[PDB]
């Protein structure tokens, strides 16, 4: 028809449900993506030439490849093997995976970021690569990484709206659900977009405010 | 003790050291000078293998350390290094800076390391600053703290790679003094510097480098008052 | 059943067609997005408080908001007004718009990037903000900006696989199309993903190569 | 000519200039010295309005230039500024650097501006370098070229913000020599420097700043041999 937002008010429980779904999806996908990513990083630092090459290729592949295709590849691609994984787990796996590569590059970058001088001071005082890393470099690379991570999570939120297409009851899916009973697409989107926005701002507020502390 | 034997060094196409030999024995204060790009800090950094010679060999205490068959972590225990840009550890306190390496490399007693640090802090006049972080420190305070820190591992030789050049002029005397004091106490020192006063006042031997080479060397007064080489005089006229 | 890529071979014309569509979509969306972003930038530079405030809010919103929701908002949201825009034009618009924000921020950053010293030398020589900008600053920001743009396009390529869900015949859509006749999803995806990879590598390589030519 | 009248300056909580007055008349070579953070370069920069005083006023040639009712570009046409870091235009060649402002600000004839530039280049001894780009120049070649550019807009005063501080030592003479030559030619100069030699050799007046204030001032020999104030003595003691 023509615009009516006031009619949209009754559907709040849906949106709130959608949001809580987007949160629960991302919080878990990042959490996994992180732990996965720390692991992939360590592989690229390994002296063993094979392991570093795999982690290098793994990282190079995921980053150079669409999240969507990674989503569909797990969900649709895995069916013909008698696999029926829920939309939820597909999205988490897809995200924790896309997540993992970028987390593995943030780690590496936060280390290379600490001044090469710090290392030289440490080695030149007799400390071994091990010790230098533990007591000097790492404690300092951490302050490099946490900002880029929290900022990744913030990105993963926008990201996660794509698993809507797999029929997951996330914030983006609620527009389909709503319009089915209202024939309205516009208003439920503007609302959802506005919700994504406020989520972005807020985390960005807390992300930069936590950053100014370090 | 120290013997840098005919080493060369490239950085890619860049030829920095074009065959340089340097022997320094216990007690000498050897100061290396020259124009920018002469090879000075690269030479100084071959000593404790902070750089690896493209060719040539370096022995410390009579044993080759760049044959890949030697524990370099046990070498840098003997050869100390003070950096132009201070390289203090930000997250650690003054004492914490000093006490760290001894505690973790030598496995020292924490109460003992505290007195070593407090001695050294006092020595270089940073006692009131022991629990400050390397931030509330002036650049001059920083370098003196760095010096205490290196000393706390009690090296037999100290490498000084332009310890004064990133310092405001009002800050250069105090750091140079600590350096003089160490020389006076008999510490073996190789020093790369722009401060010819130090070379004059405490240098035992002065090496003039130019274009990846030692072009001339002799005593402070030989080099500063009776220099034989033309390139030596030319450089000196611009600086003095 | 079990993996069989060899059966996928006959579908090459489809993939080749999917790619050429991915290319056509991204290329146009960027071409517009850039010019669009360039315009948004100038607005955020306006002395005029209203114009600067809107361009800032525009940029703030698009970046802090999902591409998907932007796609759907254009496609699905516009139906109820008697609007039926093709998937293609919908995907382009969504991209050119999402693109435009990151372009307006790339530009501003490439300018802020050139040393504040340069403006000072110029201003201190009598040159006005205008002149300083034309003859000194901008020529140097360009070498900052072209790299970040080309790097944006590469991102716009991965991005564009999303217009498949809107039923656009892009490279990702080809996997649905194929499986309708093969009941295979896995192989056609691994293929499409492999194509996306190779497109990435190729462009990233030429991007870095163009960087060393400027800097 | 120049009259900085009791200006103050903040950068947020940071009070840098805490009430400073400076009059300089045509022909003077006035040198400003002091510890880091004293306010030296901020004062120097209020003169051509590269900084805006939180308070106070600056008059040049009798006219207040920080009331917002005056064309600031036609102000900087008269007031030259040489930068600690050269701030050359990298995409332009040697000549191109010099001729840019005159051709585009003064609307000079390109042939006339081309002949002006070759003169200035010869003056600062860079003629053979006219076409090369700022990056093939030594730091010393750079600063001398920067000077040429500033002069080509023919100022009545030249501001020097530590023109030697980022130069290898073998490179400082040549830049200092050029500056001296201008002094000899009667150019009005305000100079902030660590190089007390310059003040000694051609300075008319020396200003000692400390903690955002001018604490003492006089002639070169007054300040360098007979300084009255304790802070002046203290500072000088560390640096001479
Ligand atoms: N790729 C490189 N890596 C490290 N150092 C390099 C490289 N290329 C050139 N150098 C220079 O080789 C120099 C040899 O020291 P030299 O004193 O001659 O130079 P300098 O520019 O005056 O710097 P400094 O006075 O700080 O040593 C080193 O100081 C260093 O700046
Ligand atoms: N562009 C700027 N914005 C804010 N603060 C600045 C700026 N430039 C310098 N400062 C600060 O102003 C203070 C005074 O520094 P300034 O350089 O003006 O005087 P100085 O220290 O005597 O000179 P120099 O540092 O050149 O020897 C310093 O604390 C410095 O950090």
């Amino acid at each position: 028809m023509t615009v009516d937002f006031l009619s949209m008010v009754k559907y709040t429980p849906l949106f709130i449900s959608g949001l809580i779904m987007t949160l629960k999806l991302t919080f878990l996908a990042v959490t996994i993506g992180v732990l996965m990513g720390l692991f992939i990083a360590l592989m690229k630092m390994s002296s063993i030439k094979p392991i570093k090459l795999v982690a290098s290729s793994y990282i190079e592949v995921i980053r150079g490849t669409p999240l969507l295709v990674q989503l569909l590849l797990i969900y649709n691609g895995l069916m013909q093997f008698g696999m029926n994984i829920p939309a939820f787990t597909a999205g988490v796996s897809a995200l924790a995976i896309n997540s993992s590569a970028y987390v593995a590059e943030i780690i590496r970058a936060g280390i290379q970021a600490v001044d090469p001088g710090q290392n030289e001071a440490a080695r030149s005082l007799g400390m071994t690569h091990a010790m230098a890393m533990r007591y000097v470099i790492i404690p300092q690379a951490i302050k490099n990484i946490l900002p880029a991570l929290g900022n990744e999570f913030i990105v993963m939120l926008k990201e996660s709206a794509i698993v809507s297409v797999i029929g997951f009851a996330d914030l983006t899916r609620q527009a389909d659900i709503i319009q089915s009973v209202t024939y309205r697409y516009f208003e439920p989107y503007i609302i959802i977009a506005a919700i994504y926005f406020v989520m972005t701002l807020t985390f960005s507020k807390l992300l930069s405010l936590f950053e100014r502390r370090l | 003790m120290i013997f840098v034997n005919d080493v060369y060094k490239n950085f890619g196409s860049l030829e920095v050291l074009k065959g340089v030999t340097l022997k320094v024995n216990k007690g000498e204060v050897v100061v290396i000078i020259g124009p920018s790009g002469s090879g000075k800090s690269t030479l100084l950094r071959c000593i404790n293998l902070l750089e690896e010679p493209t060719k040539g060999e370096v022995f410390i205490d009579g044993v080759k350390i760049n044959n890949g068959k030697v524990n370099i972590n046990k070498v840098r225990q003997k050869v100390g290094m003070v950096f132009q840009h201070f390289n203090l550890f930000p997250h650690l306190t003054a004492i914490e800076n000093i006490t760290l390496a001894p505690v973790k490399v030598k496995k020292m007693n924490k109460k003992e390391a505290e007195e070593l640090a407090v001695d050294l802090l006092a020595k270089v006049g940073l006692l009131d600053k022991k629990d400050q972080y390397p931030i509330k420190l002036s650049g001059g305070q920083k370098q003196r703290l760095a010096i205490a820190r290196a000393l706390a591992m009690q090296p037999e030789v100290m490498l000084f790679d332009e310890p004064t050049s990133a310092l405001d002029p009002e800050m250069v005397k105090e750091v140079l003094n600590v350096m003089k004091q160490l020389a006076n106490e008999g510490m073996t020192m190789v020093v790369v510097t722009h401060e010819m006063g130090f070379a004059r006042e405490v240098g035992d031997r002065v090496i003039f480098m130019d274009d990846g080479v030692i072009v001339e060397e002799g005593t402070p007064e030989e080099i500063f008052y009776r220099a034989k080489n033309e390139r030596t005089r030319e450089f000196l006229s611009k600086i003095l």
